[PDB]
RNA sequence: UAGCCUUUAUAAAUAAUAAUUAUUAUAUAAUAUAUUAUAUAAAGAAUGGUACAGCAAUUAAUAUAUAUUAGGGAACUAGUUUUUUAAUAAUAUUAAAUCUCGAAAUAUUUAAUUAUAUAUAAUAAAGAGUCAGAUUAUGUGCGAUAAGGUAAAUAAUCUAAAGGGAAACAGCCCAGAUUAAGAUAUAAAGUUCCUAAUAAAUAAUAAGUGAAAUAAAUAUUAAAAU
RNA sequence: UAAUAUUUAAAAUCAAAUAUAUAUAUAUUUGUUAAUAGAUAAUAUACGGAUCUUAAUAAUAAGAAUUAUUUA
RNA sequence: GAAAGAAUUAAAUUAAUAUAAUGGUAUAACUGUGCGAUAAUUGUAACACAAACGAGUGAAACAAGUACGUAAGUAUGGCAUAAUGAACAAAUAACACUGAUUGUAAAGGUUAUUGAUAACGAAUAAAAGUUACGCUAGGGAAGGGUAAUAUAGCGAAAGAGUAGAUAUUGUAAGCUAUGUUUGCCACCUUCGACUCAACAUUUCCUCUUGGUUGUAAAAGCUAAGAAGGGUU
RNA sequence: GCCCGGGAGUCCGGGCACCA
């Protein structure tokens, strides 16, 4: 090989979702080689350490102080919220599924059971 | 060392290694009635080298430990690969025995009031063996090994025997006051001047 | 013994870069640390190549030899290793053979230092002005007290300068790191992480 | 090669008509200032004369304002020096230093602050 | 095929573009050592590791009547001293495409607010052309810090842009021609004549240096400062 | 004040100016050489050309068209 | 005041990671061990990243079963990023889907799997040369630039020169000029002889001159002015 | 992949499909 000239193209990795902005359950938020970040509130890790939304919310960067020397990425829940939330009050929860109105539906889920 | 913090790249910066050595040392501490010398631990290491050819010597030096001791040695494998002399990983070579307490007590005892003494030419223990925080190692011979009761009551079981290496460990700060203390149970350093 | 011919294990190519022109003010390897009387680089940054670095420490030396108890010490080392493409060939094939070595110099730096009790320092002058004939750049002679150069045409002293401690600076002033590992050290946390 | 024939220095009329320009843009900021000022007073309730005269007149809290206000980071022309006003710092040059006449639209580009010691 | 362009249109449509607020600290005032309001300073929410800066770790370089480890040579009666040889340690100094512990600006970029709505975005139904670009400036790779060279990056112009200037001029500097008209502002450039338009001030130059394309080391002569 | 050996600097220092409490202090900003030689090829001198450097005695009168810093 | 325990702080880091390099990793992904060989399972996968399409990547959740775990939970192979190949035509199984007059079948389809096109978006199952006897359509998909080399000149001076760097010489390194050589670039598509020469000066001769322990003279050497005439 | 030649196993040489 007189010549070099092969390379792997650029893989494209880095933040995805930026702090402040609005992220939906699923959402892919930083794509990383090894954990630079680290999943904070709401915020899962796929097999290539990428960080994804496990809630819909805003994202956020954070020093979390129990883990010192690692960087956070997070959803808050809500926007007015700061996400490295206090330690000791009670964690905010979604909850977020729909009733049944609608009485056929709500009879047909009464109805369905697991197997 | 800590950094001097007359530039910002210091700032985070891990420290600087020991001026002497790359390893950092411990403290001295001043011989009080808290932490005076004593015995802690005996390390015996029988590294049969010709058991790189044969396996079954291992076992017997392995055996004859544990026949001096009266605790059950470990394996030694070899942990390192080398051309020269014929050496591969992953060979069981020697046995290595802790003794603590009362049996390394016993086994001093032994050591001193029997074997040291029998053997024919020994002028003691070198004063240079220190390991300088108070350790202290000496070798034994492959002849001296049969001057052990529990072998010399039976030199037709005994036909091959191994040397060994003895290291014992001290509640000693610095290597001076562990071979003063080693002294007090009754080891010859004639062997130089420290 | 190699200042001129650094023995890196793997020997590899290096791209041409640049010289830099050190705009923040740099001051570094601008004066002599030992040796009385020295040779500065008072053009623009230049690349000296290693043959002519001999050169000059050969033109130099000779001066030196007769001094009683007299030595030089040369302040920058040749690192860079130069390809140059065969003359003959023609653009594309690569990258060329390497050549030589050279050193990136910029504009203050003292190339090399001299003492040695016996010696005038007239000579050293006229020594060190011989020297630079035979380097690519303009030179001037620095004693042990003139004003070190920082541009091209501008000086300055480094004894008058701000003497900081940085670790107070930053605790005055921290960063946001800083902060957390002083709000994990704080107790509840220490208490609390359960690892 | 191809004669792009632009001179090394500068006609005493550029420099005059440079130094205008220099002049103008400092004026902007100065104007700009006046106005946030005078916006503050009226905010805190005075009028627009009231204002304007003033003794205590406000800084501008925006940074890229406050910035430009700062005359280490942006001289004024006055305070401006001869060797800045007609001359770039060029990293590739003799002398380290071009005219300013060479950089692409210096007529519209802003660039002061040369380096300190270059 | 996507990118860049066009036509028609759609709307529980402002999503688009630009900036601001967002942080930290100080001072003052007011309430409960905290919170709010006002002022001021600070390259001022979050993302980052280039310049610069640095030599920490990694990779390299230098210097020791310094310390240790052995060797060579040497004196007196194996011990010893000196002269060192190399290595390691110590202290000082240095640099790098694939070192960054410090670290800009520009940049990516978020919500709300304000400004742009004869405006921008998105979507739907239809159409294209283009896929050998060029130069300038900046930061690079290749070349020899050669090329009106070559390869990409960013911005502009040219391509497809007439007008004024750069003597003449694709790519420079200003400025975008619907059609006139020619009074008033002017841009870049100029103002002895050619050639539209000029008067001053302080210095320096005596070479026609120079007057729109600056030729180097160095030498001589003078001038200032210490 | 003569001779003497470097340096061509506003970093330091001094002077001046602006912003902060203010007759001072703090912070920022600006102010530090010139000639000559070296110098050079082929159709023709080649700032585009003319040409431009000033002077008493005298002009209701010219006084750089160069370089540096400026004004109207 | 002691012993033991729980630790905590510092250092953590280039050790180790199936495998290159990078990023990560002690809160361990790294190592040891118990159980387990089960998530190296089965249907739907929203939504993102990436992206021309074909492809690729992360992945919440729903449902079915399994493993470990006191529990919380965790597992849809490997710390991450490589480890790969379209359709077509064949082949093997399952599906109960059509069955060309009806019934069977054949054949096709659905689902799962197999072998390669490395010129790696793969023209065919199957393919090398030569033409200076050539032909057609087209494209250009010495000069100009550069000065590495060459020649020429300068600055400094190691060293020659019976002595003494600078009469004369002048290593390697420095700074330039020329576009007379060998190259490089790709804006642009014939060497000699004869005849006639024109122009230049970096002058071979002739004219003037400076230096020359190396100008006794004569011959020279070297340098300055000089292109009028001449130069087989 | 299947079949040979030199009970099982290794080590070698022939064919026979596959060759989209
Ligand atoms: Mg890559
Ligand atoms: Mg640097
Ligand atoms: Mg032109
Ligand atoms: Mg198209
Ligand atoms: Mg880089
Ligand atoms: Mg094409
Ligand atoms: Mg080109
Ligand atoms: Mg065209
Ligand atoms: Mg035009
Ligand atoms: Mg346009
Ligand atoms: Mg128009
Ligand atoms: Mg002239
Ligand atoms: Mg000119
Ligand atoms: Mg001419
Ligand atoms: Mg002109
Ligand atoms: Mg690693
Ligand atoms: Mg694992
Ligand atoms: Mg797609
Ligand atoms: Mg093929
Ligand atoms: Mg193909
Ligand atoms: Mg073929
Ligand atoms: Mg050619
Ligand atoms: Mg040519
Ligand atoms: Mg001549």
């Amino acid at each position: 090989s007189r010549t070099s000239m092969k390379d792997s193209a650029g893989r494209r990795l880095g933040p995805k979702k930026y702090e402040g902005q609005d992220v939906s359950t699923g959402e892919i938020i930083m794509r990383q080689r090894g954990t630079k970040f680290y999943p904070g509130e709401n915020v899962g890790i796929g097999k290539d350490h990428s960080i994804f939304a496990l809630e819909p919310g805003v994202v956020r960067y954070y020093l979390d102080p129990f883990h010192p020397k690692r960087k956070f990425i997070g959803v808050a829940l809500r926007r007015d919220l700061k996400l490295p939330s206090p330690h000791f009050e009670p964690t905010v929860r979604r909850f977020g599924r729909f009733e049944l109105t609608n009485k056929r539906a709500a009879y047909k889920e009464e109805n369905s059971i697991s197997r | 060392r800590a950094w001097s913090g007359d530039s910002p790249y210091h700032l985070n910066r891990p420290p600087k290694n020991p001026r002497g050595s790359k390893a950092q040392l411990p403290d001295i501490h001043p011989i009080k009635w808290s932490n005076i010398p004593g015995l802690e631990s005996v390390v015996i290491n029988c590294f049969v080298r010709e058991a790189r050819e044969n396996q079954l010597l291992a076992i017997t030096a392995a055996l004859q430990l544990q026949q001096i001791t009266g605790c059950k040695p470990h394996p030694i494998f070899s942990k390192n690969d080398v051309p020269t002399w014929k050496l591969r990983k992953g060979h069981q070579m020697g046995a290595k025995v802790e003794l603590k307490g009362k049996e390394m007590s016993q086994f001093l005892s032994t050591l001193t009031e029997i074997v040291l003494p029998r053997i024919r030419e020994y002028k003691g223990i070198s004063n240079q063996s220190g390991n300088r925080f108070g350790g202290i190692s000496f070798g034994l011979t492959a002849e001296d090994i049969k001057f052990f009761p529990e072998i010399d009551a039976n030199q037709d079981s005994w036909p091959k025997t191994f040397g060994m290496h003895i290291n014992i460990n001290t509640s000693a700060q610095l290597d001076y006051q562990a071979r003063t203390l080693l002294s007090g149970f009754q080891f010859p350093f004639f062997g130089e001047e420290k | 013994k190699h200042e001129y011919a650094p023995r890196f294990k793997i020997v590899q190519k290096k791209q041409k870069g640049r010289v830099p022109v050190r705009t923040g003010g740099s001051i570094k390897g601008s004066t002599l640390q030992f040796g009385k009387y020295g040779l500065r680089l008072k053009s623009e940054g230049i690349r000296i190549s290693a043959q002519q670095l001999k050169e000059a420490d050969n033109a130099i030396m000779r001066y030196v030899r007769p001094l009683n108890n007299g030595h030089l010490w040369r302040r920058l080392c040749t690192n860079v290793a130069v390809c140059i493409k065969g003359n003959e060939t023609r653009m594309g094939k690569g990258k060329g053979g390497f050549d030589h070595w050279m050193v990136r110099v910029p504009t203050g730096k003292i190339l090399f230092e001299i003492n040695g009790d016996d010696l005038h320092e007239k000579v050293a002058r006229e020594a060190f002005r011989k020297a630079g004939t035979k380097l690519p750049g303009v030179y001037e002679f620095v004693s042990l007290d003139s004003l070190v150069r920082v541009g091209l045409h501008s000086f300055k002293n480094p004894k008058d300068d701000p003497v900081k401690n940085f670790y107070d600076e930053n605790a005055k002033k921290p960063s946001k790191k800083y902060l957390n590992i002083l709000k994990s050290q704080e107790p509840q946390y220490k208490l609390f992480r359960g690892r | 090669g191809l004669l792009w024939k632009i001179p090394w220095r500068m006609s005493t009329h550029q420099k005059t008509r440079q130094r205008e320009r220099l002049r103008n843009v400092d004026q902007v900021i100065k104007q700009l200032t006046l106005g946030l000022h005078v916006q503050r007073c009226q905010d805190k309730g005075l009028t627009y004369q009231e204002a304007m005269e003033s003794k205590k007149k406000y800084k501008p809290r925006s940074k890229s304002l406050r910035l430009l206000n700062k005359p280490s980071v942006f001289p004024k022309e006055n305070q401006m020096s001869s060797k800045d006003k007609y001359w770039t710092f060029d990293k590739k040059a003799v002398g380290y230093r071009k005219g300013i006449h060479k950089v692409p639209k210096w007529t519209k580009i802003s660039i002061r602050k040369a380096p300190k010691f270059f």
